[PDB]
Parts: C-alpha cells; sequence; structure tokens
C-alpha cells in the first residue's frame, strides 16, 4: 500500500534554511503530482507547495513564494522541500501528500516532520510554587500547582511526588510566552493531606539537563 | 483565497448518535469542467489527516458506509449515520477547485454531562517576586462543555493584556489554566485580583479573588 | 487549464 | 566550550542543571542568573574536578 515518510525537520534560526524530504513507496511516484502541506501550532492546515508529476511545474502560495522550492527525484522516489529565509510563522508540522489521478485532491499523507524557527537559546526553566492563597480554614480540598516558566527548547516533563501522586492532576500544554515556553500543572488533594504530607513537583528539561524538585509550602 | 468555514466548531456526541458537520466555501466549488472538488478528512491526535469523502460524496477506499457527504455550490455537510469511538477526532473539509485551502476543523468528541469548573487563583510566588517578575495564575478544572469565558479583573477593571490561556485535551471533562504575566512593578500598581469564570452551567460567574497585601 | 496548483485530472 | 554543572541544595528547590560555557566564571554567571530567577539565595562553592558548582541555602 501507499506510504509517504517525511523527515528532516528541526530547529532553525530566523533567516536560516533547511531541507525536508519525503520518501514515497507503494505506487508509481513519477505519475503523480505531489504537495507539501503544513499545520501550525494552533492546528490550521496550509498548503505550501505543489509539483507536477514530471517536475517541470511548481506552485506556491504568496506566503512562501520565492523562499521555498519544491523538487523531486523520480528515480529515487523522493519528494523535497528546500526552505530559505525561514520566519517564525513557518513553525509547524510539514506533511507531504499525493494528488490522485482522476480528481484534484490529496489522497495519502505522511506522518509529518516538525519545523521550528526561533532565535532562542537553550534555557532551563524557572519552577515556581503555586500554593493556595493563605488563611483557608474551610477544610475543603486544596488545589496546588507548579509554574514552569521560561524554558527552551521543548519539552519538559512534570510529575508529582515522583509519580505517586497521579490522580487529580492537570498538566497543561506549553505556551510560547517571551519567545520561551511555559507550562503549569495542578494537583488537588484533601485538606487532611497537605500540608501535613509534603507535595513536590518533579520537573525535567532534557535539553538543559535540568532535573529539579520543588516542594510546595503554604503561604 | 477561497475561504472554508466549518460549523460547528465542536460537536459532542454519544456513541450511536447521528452526526452532521457543515462546510461553507466563500465562492462556488464547481470547477470549469463541471466537477466539485470538495473533500473531507479525519485527523486523530498524533496522526496526519486521512481522506474520508472525496468530490462531495465519494467514499475513499476503506471508509465505512456510515460516512456520507453531500451539499452543492458553496454549502456541504458530512454525515455519520452512527458514531463509533474510532470516528472521534477533528474533521476537516478542503477544496481543490482553486489552489488548495482548508476549513479550520470540527472536533467530534464524546458527550459528557455538564459540569461547572472548580476555580482556584494563585498570587505570584515569593520566589518569582524576588526575581522581579509576577505571574498570577488561575486554574479552571474539570468542566463540561469546553466553552468557558474567563476574565481577569484588577481593582474591578478587566485586564486582557499579558494573559495567556492553555487548555488540556478532553472523565471526559476539560480543564484550563489562565496566567496573567506582569512585571513586579505592574503587579504592585494594584491590590485586588480576581479571576472570573462564566460557563453554561450557571447564569452567575464563578469569582475567585485575593488581595496583594494580605 | 488542467494541471496546476491543485494537481491534475489525468 | 565545555559543560559545567550546578547542584542546587535549596530549602524547597533541589536538583541539578547544566550549561555550556567558555570557562567556569562564564558558567557561574549563567548559574547565578538561574538561581536568582528561581528565587534562590545561598552560598556558592565549586568543585574543580567535576566542574560542578553548588548553591546551598541556609
Amino acid at each position: 500500500d501507499v506510504k509517504l515518510v517525511e523527515s528532516g525537520g528541526g530547529l532553525v534560526k530566523p533567516g536560516r534554511s533547511l531541507k525536508l524530504s519525503c520518501a514515497a513507496s507503494g505506487f508509481t511516484f513519477s505519475d503523480y503530482y505531489m504537495f507539501w502541506v503544513r499545520q501550525t501550532p494552533e492546528q490550521r492546515l496550509e498548503w505550501v507547495a505543489t509539483i507536477s508529476d514530471g517536475g517541470a511545474y511548481t506552485y506556491y502560495p504568496d506566503s512562501v513564494k520565492g523562499r521555498f522550492t519544491i523538487s523531486r527525484d523520480n528515480a529515487k522516489n523522493n519528494l523535497y522541500l528546500q526552505m530559505n529565509s525561514l520566519k517564525s510563522e513557518d513553525t509547524g508540522m510539514y506533511y507531504c501528500a499525493r494528488d490522485p489521478l482522476e480528481y484534484y485532491g490529496m489522497d495519502y499523507w505522511g506522518q509529518g516532520t516538525s519545523v521550528a524557527v526561533s532565535s532562542a537559546k537553550t534555557t532551563a526553566p524557572s519552577v515556581y510554587p503555586l500554593a493556595p492563597v493563605c488563611g483557608d480554614t474551610t477544610g475543603s480540598s486544596v488545589t496546588l500547582g507548579c509554574l514552569v516558566k521560561g524554558y527552551f527548547p521543548e519539552p519538559v516533563t512534570v510529575t508529582w511526588n515522583s509519580g505517586s501522586l497521579s490522580s487529580g492532576v492537570h498538566t497543561f500544554p506549553a505556551v510560547l510566552q517571551s519567545d520561551l515556553y511555559t507550562l503549569s500543572s495542578s494537583v488537588n488533594v484533601t485538606s487532611s493531606t497537605w500540608p501535613s504530607q509534603s507535595i513536590t513537583c518533579n520537573v525535567a528539561h532534557p535539553a538543559s539537563s535540568t532535573k529539579v524538585d520543588k516542594k510546595i509550602v503554604p503561604r | 483565497n477561497i475561504v472554508m468555514t466549518q460549523t460547528p466548531l465542536s460537536l459532542p456526541v454519544s456513541l450511536g448518535d447521528q452526526a452532521s458537520i457543515s462546510c461553507r466555501s466563500s465562492q462556488s466549488l464547481v470547477h470549469s469542467n463541471g466537477n466539485t472538488y470538495l473533500h473531507w478528512y479525519l485527523q486523530k491526535p498524533g496522526q496526519s489527516p486521512k481522506l474520508l469523502i472525496y468530490t462531495v460524496s465519494n467514499r475513499f477506499s476503506g471508509v465505512p458506509d456510515r460516512f456520507s457527504g453531500s451539499g452543492s455550490g458553496t454549502d456541504f455537510t458530512l454525515k455519520i449515520s452512527r458514531v463509533e469511538a474510532e470516528d472521534l477526532g477533528v474533521y476537516f473539509c478542503s477544496q481543490s477547485t482553486h489552489f488548495p485551502t482548508f476549513g479550520g476543523g470540527t472536533k467530534l468528541e464524546i458527550k459528557r454531562a455538564d459540569a461547572a469548573p472548580t476555580v482556584s487563583i494563585f498570587p505570584p510566588s515569593s520566589e518569582q517576586l524576588t526575581s522581579g517578575g509576577a505571574s498570577v495564575v488561575c486554574f479552571l478544572n474539570n468542566f463540561y462543555p469546553k466553552d468557558i469565558n474567563v476574565k481577569w479583573k484588577i481593582d474591578g477593571k478587566e485586564r486582557q493584556n499579558g494573559v495567556l490561556n492553555s487548555w488540556t485535551d478532553q472523565d471526559s471533562t476539560y480543564s484550563m489554566s489562565s496566567t496573567l504575566t506582569l512585571t513586579k512593578d505592574e503587579y504592585e500598581r494594584h491590590n485586588s485580583y480576581t479571576c472570573e469564570a462564566t460557563h453554561k452551567t450557571s447564569t452567575s460567574p464563578i469569582v475567585k479573588s485575593f488581595n496583594r497585601n494580605e | 487549464a488542467n494541471g496546476g496548483a491543485s494537481g491534475q485530472v489525468k | 566550550v565545555t559543560t559545567y554543572k550546578l547542584v542546587i541544595n535549596g530549602k524547597t528547590l533541589k536538583g541539578e542543571t547544566t550549561t555550556k560555557a567558555v570557562d567556569a566564571a562564564t558558567a557561574e554567571k549563567v548559574f547565578k542568573q538561574y538561581a536568582n530567577d528561581n528565587g534562590v539565595d545561598g552560598e556558592w562553592t565549586y568543585d574543580d574536578a567535576t566542574k560542578t558548582f553548588t548553591v546551598t541555602e541556609k
């Protein structure tokens, strides 16, 4: 069956360039028009390039015209995308896809390759405790958290009490904040549980080799 | 430049339910050759889009006959006669009559009973303030449906500037964090901080506050 | 036109 | 550049982090910014053999 495998994505500084490849198998590659389609972090799909079956004709939207070049090697069953003068808005998952023979469309897509364009340097996160506002004598359940701010690149990993505190935890997806990443996690426990028992967020940022624990104390 | 718009944004369903999603194009999708190149795709998390319906109503290879498409000109709909768990994900329409463009996607998700959020507000930590920064955080946990409106109010005035929100994926409930990031100096400009949530479950907002000087 | 930005109809 | 390490022995923050720097002094500035960003306030020591700095709070 038809298979497409994209590769090559990585981090590149703004103004820089990168080449993506897309290996095709299970069909006569040379008979089909091929595309590159990307999906942004907010999950919108955007067509970025088209190439005719034989390779002579290439098409691009205005957002990419003059910076991207789609190409293909029909002997090796490879589709390519050279990206020049990269901008932060080019950050996204890149897919190659095939044009069916009897209608204009996209029948098969690959699993994708991620591209990130940023001028940030590797930075370990700051880990701040989110303890409840002081003075709560209700005896109701308490919600605690950890704020993991200013790291790059992704990702980070977060556990509570080395993973033994797994229920009632919400770890939110990272957001780009000051050209760096930020995430948070919350954990909810009965009031007889904390602060009598310690609660600690365990944070890891592989890229900076950071491994830190932050015990959450009351205000 | 043909704009593709999907309705609804999200469509919660129970297993076994019928499902309908619409896709509106800014201009006719009829090609000069008479055909309408309007397609539907399903994308599951971590996977690429897969073709479901091509050229308005043609089922792609392997697609069950539970899926059907129709519509004409500029208004099209994808139907699921009976929803199964494997159907859940985001459905996208696209058009290939002009240079390819895609709708924003309709997420098909599992219906749950309505649930109000549990709201908790957190002042900046001592640690961050020592550092010169001030993040105020609010968690809005375990609610349903997903639509929720959150407002930061400082001495009664709304603040949108510096607010970033992050939503957890679908228990079947949703959760969300809102973080207002200020400098220490800005944070010290005001004393009353409130995180206010408006959700379908109630006519009244859920308000959680603290005072910088307490 | 046949072949173009959105593919072809062979 | 070479790799330098930091051992943080704080009252509530404990663990490790690293940085790539031209020399130890250059690494110490990155690490003091990092500790300051995490609210740490402690005594700095350095182990030459393992190119590891330690910041310990009372």
